């Protein structure tokens, strides 16, 4: 009898509490590192989220299965792509500081 | 004479081609008894003898007349008629269960979950048994309060929408909170495996603290709480 | 019998016949603690999807985000109309943000009554306003 | 005929009742290794001992030193001496055993400082042969020990293969020559009738408390293994002797416990005097469930009425500590809110002496088995056995000395389940059944889901109940009762002027409670024709015009050169009930009670005196 039900619910909290340390951290430390921390722990707690919309409300056999597969290659985009946009161009921290004097 | 209306489901399977519909009822409150049950009684007698219903206590202990009565799952004979006349009372089956007929519910698959969860004490040695009391501390006891009073209305676990939407893979807070009240008995020695019974998304997992059950509860009791604390449990227990 | 059993057979006698499911999202009364459950479902997805289309067209959208911004400029936005749409990004993430708390102040188990349930709910409504708007002249 | 779609079961044994002894029966004979089937008409849990608040009755000796024994001598006494001491000897003794056994099934039983189970003073307990003060050997689960009870009976159940038959109406009793094969029962799901064959049959059908107006039992005590017994042409023991709880709200009439008088509460007239302390000096507002309920009711006689109607009484918790009213009585601090609109801590509650228990019931072995008298001879039914409120083994005899009925129920589903496993063994020969069995049963079934009456059900069950409201109350006279008997007498004849409305298989309520009524009417008949032939004061049963203790001696004076009196002449004796149902006309006899214990040495007899708390 695994528990990697019980260790899953424990991940979504810690990256919960671990999200909301790190908007007051982007906002007190803006850096290259915080960039790439609040890209990772986003794309991750958002993954788990929605994850828990298509177990509760998809119901089916190989509809669930493919709904899932879908998410991951949403996820795997967006952090790539918030990855992408921390390297080789302004980085969230210096792009939303522009977005908002506006 | 205080003439009260009463809007009530109605549905007879031994009708061919009949869907759901609405039958009002008027009765005065001089000669009926407080409480909404003494007014479906009243109707049954008097008035249409078709009306079937589950009941049993009329006193609030048995979870026979589990009912939605004006949007709220609780007891029909505990929740006492809306004196206010202008208002016409809404009467409904327990949301979201195949109605067998005019508010009777099919609870087997409710009952058939508190079999899952196994609610008898379990001993790693039932040899010694029966000969002498097990002993237990007043404070070992009172953990059991709040919990132990359940009387399985079922009110409760289909007032959680998650379980509308999980109703066959999801336990629900009724059944849950027994699973619970049997963890932190003193006595019961299968704590551990009884919590690895629910290693899967679905089993308790399906909670969102939606906190919909507790407050609708007709016995005042927090199933609610009592989820969460199993969810503690569950991350904090080694091995 | 068993308990895996009895489930089996339930499903078996209700789906093959006629009858109806008892109305529940129809009837049922409305709850300030249900309807801020409602909403942090619905924060929580339109947020995933701005961060998905944000991070997706850093990938497939050309230009870079200085010049993605210079074409907003040239817009013509006044400075009312320019905090409408800061408000309305703000207003669902400070929502989910607070309530997010009272979420995790739940799972430690602390405030589960009723009372707390709609004085927490009260708490969390009014802290998303003075914070979205607290925020949106920054 | 054909309409109707017949299914034969095939079991080792049939119980009926998923009340508390039903079920300690049910799940007694599947651990024996039986295959074993219960029926019943309602959830297991809805059953009525969910409904009791009391306790359950131990000499465990968990509050003072006790002795199982002195539990024996309070029993008998309370039964008036119409209780069979075989039975009562047999139910002290596994008294502490059963309990520890609920215990260690899961039973949530409230604790004491040194950690064992709570045992609080009840009516008419008593230390060293009732000669020591009062006994503290009630063991409760705070105020709501049959709801903790009948679920951790039931939660412990489901351990054992029983195939239980959930919301299915019991209609007859499948008898073929005098041995019993079973039971016939409709399938309120679907309308369908099935005959359930077995070689025993275990009844546990509780009460039929709602013969009456007002009672404190359930819509679901309406007795029906009593008519299922009484249309086999089996007797009925002891029917008119109905008991009275004295406490129980004015308004619905709801229970609130005797567990009230046990901790302290006390009962009130409209003066403020402590009244229930001039009838009984000794044991005080703790004596029988006869005793004070007669001093309650007649005090509302004298004059002395509470309410604005000058009709019911007052029992006082307000004096009471707070600290004490939540931990031991919450169950009744709620539900005094709730239906009569009390603050249990600040004024007292509105009570009234109505219908409670049913000792009477099916003639029952201390083994349990179902006793026929042919030839003024007790004789065993074979493949039948009843245990509980249901019954009668008359371990309770002429008035039920509270909290024991709970283990009235225990022991004696126990000890049927004993008694089928040490008799005969699983697999032996299920008899066959008759190709026609039950023809009347299904013909009693078409009848009234047609039924074109003239007259509704649900008034004919109102005008049963307000007539044994008033012509068989506490006290009843030869005057009401002679009136009450061919007023009771002509309802039975209305049952053919019946009007149904609801004509559907599948749940049909209007054909159920006309199906209870039925039951209740049996149940009716040979209730108040056993009153008016008894002339006699003894428990729950007090004639006004012969308010004497007619037993075989006169027990005042010691019995020396006093000469016995003949069987048919004094009144110490199991009345036992027949009903012809086409007629409705009741014939009755009598057996003689039994006086001597199952071991004189380790439990001896405690003959008839006077009986007085
Ligand atoms: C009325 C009452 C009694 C009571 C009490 C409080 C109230 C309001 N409190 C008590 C207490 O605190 N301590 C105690 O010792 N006794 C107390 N009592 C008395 C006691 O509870 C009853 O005597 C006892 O509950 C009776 O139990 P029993 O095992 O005899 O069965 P039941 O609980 O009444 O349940 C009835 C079962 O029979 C089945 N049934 C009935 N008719 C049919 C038919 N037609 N077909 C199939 N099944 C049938 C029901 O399904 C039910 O399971
Ligand atoms: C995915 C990203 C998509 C971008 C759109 C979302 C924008 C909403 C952000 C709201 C927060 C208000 C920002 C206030 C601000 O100007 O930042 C401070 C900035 C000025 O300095 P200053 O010190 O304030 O300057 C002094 C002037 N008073 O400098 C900083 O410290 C930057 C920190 C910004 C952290 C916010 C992270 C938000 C991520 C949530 C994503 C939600 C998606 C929808
Ligand atoms: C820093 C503030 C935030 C905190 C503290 C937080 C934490 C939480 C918590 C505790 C839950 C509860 C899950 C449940 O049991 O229902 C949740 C739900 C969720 N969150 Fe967040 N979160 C925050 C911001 C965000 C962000 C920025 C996103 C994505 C852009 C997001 C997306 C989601 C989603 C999709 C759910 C699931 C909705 C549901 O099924 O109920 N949240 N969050
Ligand atoms: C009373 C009714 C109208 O109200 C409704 C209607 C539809 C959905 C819901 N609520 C959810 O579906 C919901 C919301 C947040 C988190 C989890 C869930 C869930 O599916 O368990 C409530
Ligand atoms: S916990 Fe409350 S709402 Fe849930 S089944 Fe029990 S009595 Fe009903
Ligand atoms: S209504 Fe719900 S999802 Fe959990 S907190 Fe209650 S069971
Ligand atoms: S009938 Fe027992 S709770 Fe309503």
């Amino acid at each position: 009898s695994s528990k990697a039900a019980s260790l899953h619910w424990t991940g979504e909290r810690v990256v919960s509490v671990l999200l909301l340390g790190l908007l007051p951290a982007a906002y007190l430390n803006p850096c290259s590192a915080m960039d790439y921390s609040l890209a990772a722990a986003l794309t991750l707690h958002g993954h788990w989220g929605i994850g828990q919309v298509v177990t509760d409300y998809v119901r089916g056999d190989a509809l669930q299965k493919a709904a899932k597969a879908g998410l991951l290659a949403l996820s795997a985009f967006t952090f790539a792509g918030l990855c992408y946009f921390n390297y080789h161009d302004v980085g969230i921290c210096k792009a939303v500081a522009m977005l908002w004097k506006l | 004479p205080r003439i009260k209306k009463f809007a009530i489901y109605r549905w007879d399977p031994d009708k061919t081609g009949d869907k759901p519909h609405m039958q009002t009822y008027e009765i005065d409150l001089n000669n009926c008894g407080p409480m909404v049950l003494d007014a479906l009684i009243k109707i049954k007698n008097e008035i249409d003898s078709t009306l079937t219903f589950r009941r049993s206590c009329r006193e609030g202990i048995c979870g026979s007349c589990a009912m939605n009565i004006n949007g709220g799952n609780t007891l029909a004979c505990t929740r006492r008629i809306d004196t206010n006349l202008d208002k016409v009372s809404k009467i409904y089956p327990l949301p979201h269960m195949y109605v067998i007929k005019d508010l009777v519910p099919d609870l087997s698959n409710f009952y058939a979950q508190y079999k899952s969860i196994e609610p008898y004490l379990k001993k790693k040695d039932e040899s010694q048994e029966g000969k002498q009391q097990y002993l237990q501390s007043i404070e070992e006891r009172e953990k059991l309060d709040g919990l132990y009073e359940c009387i399985l209305c079922a009110c409760c676990s289909t007032s959680c929408p998650s379980y509308w939407w999980n109703g066959d893979k999801y336990l629900g807070p009724a059944v849950l909170m027994q699973a619970y009240r049997w963890m932190i008995d003193s006595r019961d020695d299968f704590t551990e495996e009884r919590l690895a019974k629910l290693q899967d998304p679905f089993s308790l997992y399906r909670c969102h603290t939606i906190m919909n059950c507790t407050g609708t509860c007709p016995k005042g009791l927090n199933p609610g709480k009592a989820i969460a604390e199993i969810k503690k449990m569950m991350a904090t227990y080694k091995e | 019998t068993t308990a895996k059993e009895e489930m089996e057979r339930f499903w078996n006698k209700n789906l093959g016949s006629n009858r109806p499911l008892s109305p529940h999202i129809t009837i049922y009364r409305w709850s300030l603690p249900m309807a801020m459950s409602i909403c942090h479902r619905g924060t929580g997805i339109a947020l995933s999807a701005g961060v998905s289309l944000f991070g997706l067209s850093a990938l497939l959208l050309p230009g870079n985000f200085e010049s993605h911004l210079e074409l907003v400029k040239s817009l013509c936005l006044g400075p009312t109309l320019i905090y409408t749409a800061k408000f309305g990004i703000v207003f669902p993430l400070m929502y989910h943000t607070w309530n997010g708390i009272r979420h995790l102040i739940w799972d430690l188990g602390k405030g589960l009554t009723i009372p707390q349930l709609t004085q927490s709910g009260v708490v969390v409504l009014i802290l998303t306003v003075l914070s979205s708007v607290g925020l949106a002249a920054m | 005929s054909t309409q109707y779609p017949v299914v034969d079961h095939e079991f080792d044994a049939v119980v009926v009742g998923a009340g508390g002894a039903g079920l300690r029966a049910a799940f007694g004979l599947s651990e024996a290794g039986f295959n074993t089937a219960c029926v019943t008409k309602l959830f297991p849990t809805r059953s009525h001992t969910v409904a009791a608040q009391g306790g359950i009755n131990a000499a465990l000796g968990n509050m003072e030193e006790d002795n199982w024994r002195w539990h024996f001598y309070d029993t008998v006494k309370g039964s008036d001496w119409l209780g069979d001491q075989d039975a009562i000897h047999y139910m002290t003794e596994q008294a502490p055993a059963s309990v520890v056994e609920l215990e260690n099934y899961g039973m949530p039983f409230s604790r004491t400082e040194d950690g064992k189970i709570y045992q609080r003073a009840f009516g008419g307990q008593s230390l060293k042969f009732g000669k020591g003060g009062q006994a503290h050997r009630c063991c409760c689960v705070a105020d709501r020990t049959g709801h903790s009870l009948l679920h951790t009976l039931y939660g412990r159940s489901l351990r054992y293969d029983t195939s239980y038959f959930v919301e299915y109406f019991a209609l007859d009793l499948l008898m073929e020559n005098g041995e019993c094969r079973g039971v016939i029962a409709l399938c309120i799901e679907d309308g369908s009738i099935h005959r359930i064959r077995a070689r025993n049959t275990v009844v546990a059908t509780g009460g039929y408390g709602r013969t009456y107006f007002s009672c404190t039992s359930a819509h679901t005590s309406t007795g029906d293994g009593t008519a299922m017994v009484t249309r086999a042409g089996l007797p009925c023991q002891d029917l008119e002797f109905v008991q009275f709880h004295p406490t129980g709200i004015y308004g619905a009439g709801c229970l609130i416990t005797e567990g009230c008088r046990g901790e302290g509460g006390i009962l009130i007239n409209s003066q403020g005097e402590r009244f229930m302390e001039r009838y009984a000096p000794v044991a005080k507002d703790l004596a029988s469930r006869d005793v004070v309920s007669r001093s309650m009711t007649l005090e509302i006689r004298e004059g002395r009425g509470c309410g604005p109607e000058k009709d019911h009484v007052y029992l006082q918790l307000h004096h009471l500590p707070p600290e004490q009213l939540a931990v031991r009585l919450p169950g009744i601090s709620e539900t005094a809110m709730i239906f009569a609109g009390v603050d249990v801590t600040k004024e007292p509650i509105p009570v009234l002496p109505t219908v409670h228990y049913n000792m009477g019931g099916i003639p029952t072995n201390y083994k349990g088995q179902v006793l026929r008298h042919v030839n003024g001879q007790d004789q065993v039914v074979p493949g039948l056995y009843a245990c509980g409120e249901a019954a009668c083994a008359s371990v309770h005899g002429a008035n039920r000395l509270g909290a024991n009925s709970l283990l009235d129920l225990v022991v004696f589903g126990r000890a049927c389940a004993l008694s089928i496993a040490e008799s005969c063994r699983p697999g032996d020969k299920v008899p066959s059944i008759k190709p026609n069995a039950g023809e009347e049963s299904v013909m009693n079934l078409d009848k009234l889901r047609f039924a074109n009456g003239t007259i509704r059900t649900s008034e004919l069950r109102l005008s049963m109940q307000k007539s044994m409201q008033s012509h068989a109350a506490v006290f009843r006279v030869g005057s009401v009762l002679q009136e009450g008997c061919e007023k009771i007498l002509r309802l039975y004849g209305d049952l053919q002027h019946l009007k149904t409305f609801d004509r559907g298989m599948v749940w049909n309520t209007d054909l159920v409670e006309t199906l209870e009524l039925q039951n209740l009417m049996l149940c009716a008949l040979q209730t108040i024709y056993g009153a008016e032939a008894r002339k006699e004061s003894r428990g729950a049963h007090a004639r006004e015009d012969f308010k004497e203790r007619v037993d075989e001696y006169d027990y005042s004076k010691p019995i020396q050169g006093q000469q016995k009196k003949p069987f048919q002449e004094h009144w110490r004796k199991h009345t036992l009930s027949y009903v012809d149902v086409k007629t409705g006309k009741v014939s009755l006899e009598y057996r003689p009670v039994i006086d001597k214990t199952l071991n004189e040495a380790d439990c001896a007899t405690v003959p008839p005196a006077i009986r007085s708390y």
